[PDB]
C-alpha cells in the first residue's frame, strides 16, 4: 500500500534512523572489544537488516 | 515370401538401434542377444517379370502390397499399445515409432512404399482430423491419471505417483498380443526393449516432456493448453469455488495474531483452537487439496511443455544456421579485424546459404517454397516469445467471483485481523498441512507434491494478495515468535519445534513459487488524504 | 546427419532434396549443399 | 475422444482366400 | 539478501567533503571495486550451484541409459530404480538436490531483484555477471565431459556426451525461472562455436576433438587390423585379433551415436569432419599415382 508512506513517512525514517544507528555501533565495537565467547559481535543475520 | 522379408527387416531394424553397450553387458551377464542370421532376399526383391506359364508376374509388386499393410499394420499396433497404457509409456512408443521408420527406410531401398509421414498420419488418424490418436490419448491421460495422481518434486523436477488411498485407478483395455515382426521384431528384442522403456514408467520428468513436445507439435501444445485451460477454468468456478464459499463462513469471523509475550506454545494453542473446524473439515484433503493439486499440475505442465519446447526450438535453429548464413563469433588473433574475418568466413559457407541459391538457379516454385520453409524454420517462440505469461493473465479472469477479494476494507486501506480473502482460508489450510503427522502415516508432500502449492500460491499472486499473505499468515507468526523465544512443548500433540521446522520448509517453498509466479507476471496508487481544518 | 536434419529443419531438407533431384560446374554447387545436408551424391564434392 | 473410441471398439469388426486361409493357422500359433 | 552489498557502494559518495577532494576520487574508485566484486561472486556462486545441480542430474540421467537393465534381461532368461529419489515422504529429510536447489533461488532473488544500479554515475548490471558466467561454464563443462586424452586415447562416446548436453540444458533454461535471462541466446553462443575447429577464444573444440579421435584412433586401428566395416551392423566392428584396443568401436560408430555425434557437431562440425575425411584419402591417392607412373 504505497499511498501510506503518506501518513507514516515518519515511521520509514525512524525504522532508517534505528538500524543505521544499531549497524554502526555493531561495526565499531566488533572492531575494538575482545570477545567473551565466539559469538561476541557476530552477527549472522546482518545482511538482513541491510536489505530491508 | 512377403511375410519372411517384413520379419526380416523389422528384426534388422531391431537390431540396428539397439544399445551397443547393453548388448556386451548382456553377453558377459550369459544371456546373449542373439543377432539375427544374414539372408538373400534382394534377388527376390527385384523380379519385375517371372515368367511363368505364360504370364508376367512382377513380384516386386505382390512383396510391396503385402510389405506395405504389415508396415502399417505395424504402426497401427504401436499407437494402439499406447492408448492401452498411461502417459509414462509414450517414451517406449518413440522408440517404436523409430524402429517403424527404420524399417521403412530399410525396406524403400528395394521397394517403392508410402512416405513414412503419410504412412504414419493415416495410423495416427490426422490424415482428414486435426489432432491426431496421440494428440488426444495424451490430453486423455492428463484428465484422468496426471493432474488426479500425480505429485510433483520441484528439487528433481520429476512426477511420481500418489498415495495408495489417493490413487484413482480405471480399468484399461488391454491390447491383445500380436506377432513379435509387428513391434520389435522377435521375442528376445521385445523382451530387450520393454526392460530398456522399463526405467521410464516410475516417473514423469524432461525425457516424457521431450516426446510429448515432438510427438504433439505446435498444433497439440496449443489444443492441449486450451483444454487444461478449461479444466482449471471448471475446477476454480466449480467445486473449489463451492469449498472456498463454504470454508469462508466457517472461518473464523476475525483472528488476531497474538503478540510475542503470550509465547510460541500459547499462540499454537490459539491457533489450534481458532482454526479448528478448518482442522476438521473432513474433505479437507479428499476433496479441496485434490482439486487444487490438479490445478497446480495443471499449471506445471504448462510451464515445463513451454520449456521443452524452447529446448526444441533452440536445437532446430543450430542445425538450421549453416543454411541461413548464421555463423558463430570467430577469433581474432593480434593483426586481424573482427569484421576482416567474419566476412571472409561468410564466403566460404555461402555454397551453404539455401535460399541465395535457390533464387540463382531454381524455378519460380522453387524459390516461393524456399522462402516459406526459411520463414518457418527461423521465425520460433524461443526468438522472443513466450506463453507462460499468457496462461497466468488468462486464470486470472476465472476469479471474478466476489469472494476471492472479499468486502472493502473497514480502515480503508486493508484487512488485517479479518479472515474474508482466500490467502487467509490459505492460511489456515497451511496450518493444516504444517501439522506434523505420525512416523508411519503419509504427509501432504507425499500424497499431493509441489502442485498443491503451486496452485494456491498461484490464487494468491493472482489476486495480488502474496504480501499481505507473507505478513499475516499464521504459521509464519508462530515461527516468527518461536525462533525469538526459543521454547518447545508439545501443544495438543504437535511438537512446536517440528512443527516451525515443517513451516521453514513451506515458507521456503512458497517463497520460491510466490517469486517464480511474479517474475512471470512481469501504474498510479491510492493516495490518502492529511487531516482537514474545520476552517475549510 | 541427413537424419538428424531431416527430424531438426524438414522445411528446408524438403527444398534441398527438391533442388538436387532436378552443366558440370554449376551442378557442383548443387551438390556441395546437398552433401551438407547429407544427401548422398553420384559425385563427391569435398572428394 | 470418448466417443471416438467408441467409434473404434464397437465400430471394429463391421473366405476362401489363401492369405485369409494362412493367417488363421499361423494366429493359432499365438493365441 | 547478498544483494545489499553492491546496493551499498551506492552510499560511498556521501562520506566527501568539498574541502577534501584529495580523497574523493580514491573512495569513488573503492566503490566501483567492490561492487564489481561482490556481482561477479555473486554470479560465481549461483553458477557453482547451477553446476552441482547439472552433475545431480547427469547421474540421473545416467542411470535412465540401457546399459543398467542387462541384469534385467539376464534374471528373466533365467526363471533403485529411477523415480525413487523424487518420491518424497518429508520435507525434513533434506536431499543434497534440496539443499543446492533453495541456495540456487535464495541467491537468483538477490541476482534478480533490481536490473541495475548506479554507483558514482557508473551502471552496474548484476544478471550480466550471471549470463557471462554461464556461457563460460557451459563451454568449460561440454569440453569437461568429453572426457578426452591425448595419451591414453579416450573420449566419450557421443550419446552419452550428448545425454549430458541435454541435462545441462534443462537444468540451465529453468534459470528463467528466476532470473530475467534468455537461455537460448547462452545456448546459441556456447554450442554453434563447438561446431567449429576452434572457439571464439582459439580454443579446442567437441567437433575438432572427435574429428582428430575418428583419425588418430578408430580409423588408424582398422588400417593396422583390429576393426572392420561391418554394412550388416552399419559400424565398425572390433576384429578377434591379438590387440591391445582400450575401446569398444560399434560403441563409437553404429547409428545411435553417429546420429548423436551429428546433433553436436551439426551441418559445420560434420562437414569439417569429412574434410579431414577426404584430406587422408588425398594422400593415399597420391602415393596410388607414385605406384602407376612406377
Ligand atoms: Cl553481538
Ligand atoms: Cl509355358
Ligand atoms: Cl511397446
Amino acid at each position: 500500500q504505497p499511498g501510506l508512506l503518506g501518513p507514516k513517512a515518519l515511521f520509514v525514517f525512524m525504522a532508517l534512523s534505528f538500524a543505521r544507528d544499531e549497524i554502526i555501533w555493531l561495526l565499531r565495537h566488533a572492531d575494538n572489544m575482545p570477545k567473551k565467547s565466539a559469538d561476541d559481535f557476530i552477527d549472522k543475520h546482518i545482511a538482513e537488516l541491510i536489505f530491508y | 515370401l512377403a511375410d519372411q522379408i517384413f520379419a526380416y527387416y523389422k528384426v534388422m531394424a531391431g537390431s540396428l538401434l539397439l544399445d551397443k553397450r547393453l548388448r556386451s553387458e548382456c553377453k558377459n551377464q550369459g544371456a546373449t542377444i542373439h543377432l539375427p542370421p544374414s539372408n538373400r532376399y534382394e534377388t527376390l526383391l527385384k523380379q519385375r517379370h517371372v515368367q511363368l506359364l505364360g504370364r508376367s508376374i512382377d513380384l516386386n509388386r505382390l512383396i510391396t502390397q503385402r510389405v506395405s499393410a504389415a508396415m502399417y499394420k505395424s504402426l497401427e499396433l504401436a499407437i494402439g499399445r499406447f492408448e492401452s497404457e498411461d502417459l509414462t509409456s509414450i517414451v517406449e512408443l518413440d522408440g517404436l515409432l523409430e524402429i517403424n521408420r527404420m524399417t521403412h527406410k530399410l525396406l524403400s531401398r528395394y521397394l517403392t512404399l508410402d512416405g513414412f509421414d503419410a504412412m504414419f498420419r493415416e495410423a495416427n488418424h490426422n490424415v482428414s482430423a486435426p489432432y491426431g490418436r496421440i494428440t488426444l490419448h495424451v490430453f486423455w491421460e492428463l484428465n484422468y491419471d496426471f493432474l488426479p495422481n500425480y505429485c510433483y518434486n520441484g528439487s528433481t523436477n520429476r512426477f511420481v505417483r500418489t498415495v495408495l488411498p489417493f490413487s484413482q485407478e480405471f480399468q484399461r483395455d488391454k491390447q491383445p498380443n500380436a506377432q513379435p515382426q509387428y513391434l520389435h521384431g522377435s521375442k528376445a528384442l521385445n523382451l530387450a526393449y520393454s526392460s530398456i522403456y522399463g526405467s521410464y514408467r516410475n516417473f514423469v520428468g524432461p525425457p516424457h516432456f521431450q516426446v510429448i513436445c515432438r510427438l504433439l507439435g505446435y498444433q497439440g501444445i496449443a489444443v492441449v493448453m486450451e483444454e487444461l485451460l478449461k479444466v482449471v477454468k471448471s475446477l476454480l468456478q466449480g467445486t473449489i469455488l463451492q469449498y472456498v464459499k463454504t470454508l469462508m463462513e466457517v472461518m473464523p469471523k476475525i483472528c488476531r495474531l497474538p503478540r510475542h509475550e503470550y509465547g510460541s506454545p500459547g499462540i499454537l494453542e490459539f491457533f489450534h483452537h481458532q482454526l479448528k473446524d478448518i482442522v476438521e473439515y473432513a474433505e479437507l484433503k479428499t476433496v479441496c487439496f485434490q482439486n487444487l493439486r490438479e490445478v497446480g499440475n495443471a499449471i506445471l505442465f504448462c510451464l515445463l511443455i513451454e520449456q521443452s519446447l524452447s529446448l526444441e526450438e533452440v536445437c532446430d535453429l543450430l542445425h538450421a544456421a549453416p543454411f541461413q548464413n548464421i555463423l558463430p563469433r570467430v577469433h581474432v588473433k593480434e593483426g586481424e579485424r573482427l569484421d576482416a574475418k567474419m566476412k571472409r568466413l561468410e564466403s566460404k559457407y555461402a555454397p551453404l546459404h539455401l535460399v541465395p541459391l535457390i533464387e540463382r538457379l531454381g524455378t519460380p516454385q522453387q524459390i516461393a517454397i524456399a522462402r516459406e520453409g526459411d520463414l518457418l524454420t527461423k521465425e520460433r517462440l524461443c526468438c522472443g516469445l513466450s506463453m507462460f505469461e499468457v496462461i497466468l493473465t488468462r486464470i486470472r479472469s476465472f476469479l471474478d467471483d466476489p469472494i476471492w477479494r472479499g468486502p472493502l476494507p473497514s480502515n480503508g486501506v486493508m484487512h488485517v485481523d479479518e479472515c474474508v480473502e482466500f490467502h487467509r482460508l490459505w492460511s489456515a489450510m497451511q496450518f493444516v498441512y504444517c501439522i506434523p503427522v505420525g512416523t508411519h502415516e503419509f504427509t501432504v508432500e507425499q500424497c499431493f507434491g509441489d502442485g498443491l502449492h503451486w496452485a494456491g500460491c498461484m490464487i494468491i499472486v493472482l489476486l495480488g494478495q502474496q504480501r499481505r499473505f507473507a505478513v499475516l499468515d499464521f504459521c509464519y507468526h508462530l515461527l516468527k515468535v518461536q525462533k525469538h523465544d526459543g521454547k518447545d512443548e508439545i501443544i495438543k500433540n504437535v511438537p512446536l519445534k517440528k512443527m516451525v521446522e515443517r513451516i521453514r520448509k513451506f515458507q521456503i517453498l512458497n517463497d520460491e513459487i510466490i517469486t517464480i509466479l511474479d517474475k512471470y507476471l512481469k501504474e498510479h496508487v491510492r493516495c490518502f488524504q492529511p487531516p482537514i481544518h474545520q476552517s475549510l | 546427419l541427413r537424419d538428424v536434419l531431416s527430424y531438426h529443419i524438414p522445411f528446408l531438407v524438403s527444398s534441398i532434396e527438391d533442388f538436387k533431384d532436378h552443366d558440370m560446374k554449376v551442378a557442383m554447387n548443387v551438390y556441395e549443399l546437398s552433401s551438407a545436408a547429407g544427401l548422398p551424391c553420384e559425385i563427391d564434392p569435398a572428394l | 475422444i470418448r466417443k471416438g473410441i467408441q467409434l473404434r471398439k464397437v465400430e471394429e469388426q463391421r473366405e476362401n482366400d489363401v492369405a485369409t486361409i494362412l493367417s488363421r493357422r499361423i494366429a493359432v500359433e499365438y493365441s | 539478501y547478498s544483494i545489499a552489498f553492491p546496493l551499498l557502494c551506492t552510499h560511498f559518495m556521501s562520506c566527501t567533503h568539498e574541502l577534501c577532494p584529495e580523497e574523493r576520487h580514491h573512495i569513488g574508485d573503492r566503490s566501483l571495486s567492490l561492487c564489481n566484486m561482490f556481482l561477479d561472486e555473486m554470479a560465481k556462486q549461483a553458477r557453482n550451484l547451477i553446476t552441482d545441480i547439472c552433475t545431480e542430474q547427469c547421474t540421473l540421467s545416467d542411470q535412465l541409459l540401457p546399459k543398467h537393465c542387462a541384469k534385467t534381461i539376464s534374471q528373466a532368461v533365467n526363471k533403485e530404480k529411477p523415480g525413487v529419489e523424487s518420491m518424497r515422504k518429508n520435507r525434513l529429510v533434506v536431499t543434497n538436490l534440496d539443499k543446492l536447489h533453495t541456495a540456487l533461488s535464495e541467491l537468483c532473488f538477490s541476482i534478480n531483484y533490481v536490473p541495475n544500479m548506479v554507483v558514482w554515475e557508473h551502471t552496474f548490471t548484476p544478471r550480466e555477471y550471471l549470463t557471462s558466467h554461464l556461457e563460460i561454464r557451459f563451454t568449460k563443462s561440454i569440453v569437461g565431459m568429453t572426457m578426452y586424452n591425448q595419451a591414453t586415447q579416450e573420449i566419450a562416446k557421443p550419446s552419452e556426451l550428448l545425454t549430458s548436453v541435454r541435462a545441462y540444458m534443462t537444468v540451465l533454461q529453468s534459470i528463467e525461472n528466476y532470473v530475467q535471462i534468455d537461455i537460448t541466446r547462452v545456448f546459441n553462443n556456447v554450442l554453434l562455436q563447438q561446431t567449429q575447429h576452434l572457439d571464439s577464444h582459439g580454443e579446442p573444440t567437441i567437433t575438432s576433438l572427435y574429428t582428430n579421435w575418428y583419425l588418430e584412433t578408430l580409423l588408424r586401428q582398422v588400417s593396422n587390423g583390429h576393426i572392420a566395416y561391418f554394412p550388416a551392423m552399419k559400424a565398425f566392428v572390433n576384429l578377434p585379433t591379438e590387440n591391445e584396443l582400450t575401446f569398444n568401436a560399434e560403441e563409437y560408430s553404429d547409428i545411435s551415436e553417429m546420429r548423436s555425434l551429428s546433433e553436436l557437431l551439426g551441418p559445420y562440425g560434420m562437414k569439417f569432419l569429412s574434410e579431414s575425411l577426404m584430406w587422408h584419402i588425398s594422400s593415399q591417392v597420391a602415393e596410388l599415382k607414385k605406384l602407376v607412373v612406377e
